[PDB]
């Protein structure tokens, strides 16, 4: 359950990512695919080699996907109701993957924003990233 | 665990840079503020009420220190982990009543303080090596309920 | 995220405890103490002997939270943020023990409502408490 | 895991009553409605849309029914769970990618049917050693990532 400094947080680093939000949503998915290879029998459609094209352009589909949560942080179960669909009626990810993508984001924002990635910010995304999961991975229409 | 000679050389490397006054006490600094409950096992620290107290507390920081050097040593000895934190998992589970998966927890933060102190140097194949050792150490100071 | 089928199925099974929610609530604490001992740790001034005045009435006033959760399922974080104040900010209670208590309240649903707990109602009770967990775990203030 | 033989009595007792036919059905049914991503370890079952497609499709019995006697088998070597599952363990981690925590929440899952079928007779100290065995199940299971 998200605090109103969590959300503000939330918003202040996210919005620091900017342009380069595909970038790092794409190097998430690739330390999830190298940490935890068991994540790649999601994509055996994907290409999930070095510098990928599929990687790259997922990457930015799931970042403009937190973008969207960041902008409906207090409605993501109405504004991510299409991705819900798709990642617990659809793909039924187990909420596990959720958990190893979610670390692999903080991975990638602590190494490309060390300025913006204080305790209080970790504490706040790691927050936001479980309720997005929550959201995805919950069975609610 | 089980690393290749190359992964055992990018985690040896990268280890050895390590600032061993701050990565430690940033890690359990990280894991008292990310996951509030496991401020309820360092009571004793005194103000932990704050991310700023918490940081710059001396208790964090000096017990961080001896948390990075139980790693250090789970690291120095990656084919043995279950015997070399034998009397460890004994104190946390049987002594201190931590539940496993909050070691789980703090393996991961330490993880987010190595990325965040080494940033583009932290690569891909480095993290999955360390989340290999981090698992590793998880679950060899889980052993006592196993 | 709780469907609409998820509340009405939570409003019907708790409505069916009625009187006993007390002795369910007492019950579950005493499943919890029994098989997972690390919980009593939260109780080091509460007699947890048998048929305990302590266990009975905070059983008691777990249930009557469950049930007022229950009253407000579209509006926890406002109705349970005295008790998010006392579990997350006061106790800072390890949210396993939720999770086992959560199971041991189920365990007791089923015992002794067993023509009400079906597959469904069990899904989305466990989706209820663990909604319910989440909010009373977390620092939202 | 280690029982009190007044909790070995306990739990052999209850356990010589399970309808084999229905018990192992019902924890994985239940399993798979409670936890529907457990659904797609089991895409080839066909139909797993509504708890009643589930509860009634004859491939989740019949798995259930092997699921049952494994814990059976568990019951039976107590003593060494890791020697018992090791291949079961290697199935679950090394082909079907299994996470171990859905070992937890099926064990959690049967001592909920055990509840449902027995009753009252499912008592707090009944129920306390069926989570050592369970709990004994699960990690014995993920001992492959151990
Ligand atoms: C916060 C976490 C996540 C977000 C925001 C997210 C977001 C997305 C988005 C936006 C799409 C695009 C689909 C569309 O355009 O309709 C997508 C597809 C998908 N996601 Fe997720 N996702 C997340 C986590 C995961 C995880 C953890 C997995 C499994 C490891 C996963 C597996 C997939 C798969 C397989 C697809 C379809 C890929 C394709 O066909 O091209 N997602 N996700
Ligand atoms: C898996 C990573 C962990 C490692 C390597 C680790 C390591 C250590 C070490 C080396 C000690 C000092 C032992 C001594 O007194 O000589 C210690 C103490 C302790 N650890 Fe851990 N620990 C870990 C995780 C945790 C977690 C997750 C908690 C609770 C949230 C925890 C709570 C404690 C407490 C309360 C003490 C007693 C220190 C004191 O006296 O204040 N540890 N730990
Ligand atoms: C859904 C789960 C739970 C609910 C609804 C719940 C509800 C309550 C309620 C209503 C109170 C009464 C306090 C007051 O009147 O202000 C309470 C007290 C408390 N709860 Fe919880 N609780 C839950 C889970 C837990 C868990 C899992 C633990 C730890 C194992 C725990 C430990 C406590 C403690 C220690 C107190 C204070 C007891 C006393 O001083 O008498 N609670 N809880
Ligand atoms: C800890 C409790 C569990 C036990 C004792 C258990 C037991 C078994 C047994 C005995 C088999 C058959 C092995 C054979 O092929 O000869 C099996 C197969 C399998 N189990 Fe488990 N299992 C458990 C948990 C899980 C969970 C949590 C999942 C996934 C959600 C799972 C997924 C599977 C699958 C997919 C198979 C392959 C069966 C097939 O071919 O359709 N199991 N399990
Ligand atoms: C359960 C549960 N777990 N996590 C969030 C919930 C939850 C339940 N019911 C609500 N009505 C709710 O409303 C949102 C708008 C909300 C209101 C608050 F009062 C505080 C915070 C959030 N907030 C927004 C996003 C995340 N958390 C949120
Ligand atoms: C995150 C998160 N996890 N779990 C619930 C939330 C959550 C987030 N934002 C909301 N705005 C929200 O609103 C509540 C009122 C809600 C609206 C729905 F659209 C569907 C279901 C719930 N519902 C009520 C209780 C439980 N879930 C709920």
């Amino acid at each position: 359950v998200l605090s109103p400094a969590d959300k503000t947080n939330v918003k202040a680093a996210w919005g620091k990512v900017g342009a380069h939000a595909g970038e790092y949503g794409a190097e998430a998915l690739e330390r999830m695919f190298l940490s935890f290879p068991t994540t790649k029998t999601y994509f055996p459609h994907f290409d999930l080699s070095h510098g990928s094209a599929q990687v790259k352009g997922h990457g930015k589909k799931v970042a403009d996907a937190l973008t969207n949560a960041v902008a409906h942080v207090d409605d993501m179960p109405n504004a991510l109701s299409a991705l819900s669909d798709l990642h617990a009626h659809k793909l039924r990810v187990d909420p596990v993957n959720f958990k190893l993508l979610s670390h692999c984001l903080l991975v990638t924002l602590a190494a490309h924003l060390p300025a913006e990635f204080t305790p209080a910010v970790h504490a706040s995304l790691d927050k936001f990233l479980a309720s997005v999961s929550t959201v995805l991975t919950s069975k609610y229409r | 665990v089980h690393l290749t000679p190359e992964e055992k050389s990018a985690v040896t490397a990268l280890w050895g840079k390590v600032n061993v006054d701050e990565v430690g006490g940033e890690a359990l600094g990280r894991l008292l503020v990310v996951y509030p409950w496991t401020q309820r096992f360092f009571e004793s620290f005194g103000d932990l009420s704050t991310p700023d107290a918490v940081m710059g507390n001396p208790k964090v920081k000096a017990h961080g220190k001896k948390v990075l050097g139980a790693f250090s040593d789970g690291l120095a000895h990656l084919d043995n982990l279950k015997g070399t934190f034998a009397t460890l998992s004994e104190l946390h589970c049987d002594k201190l009543h931590v539940d496993p998966e909050n070691f789980r927890l703090l393996g991961n933060v330490l993880v987010c303080v190595l990325a965040h102190h080494f940033g583009k140097e932290f690569t891909p194949p480095v993290q999955a090596a360390y989340q290999k050792v981090v698992a590793g150490v998880a679950n060899a100071l889980a052993h006592k309920y196993h």
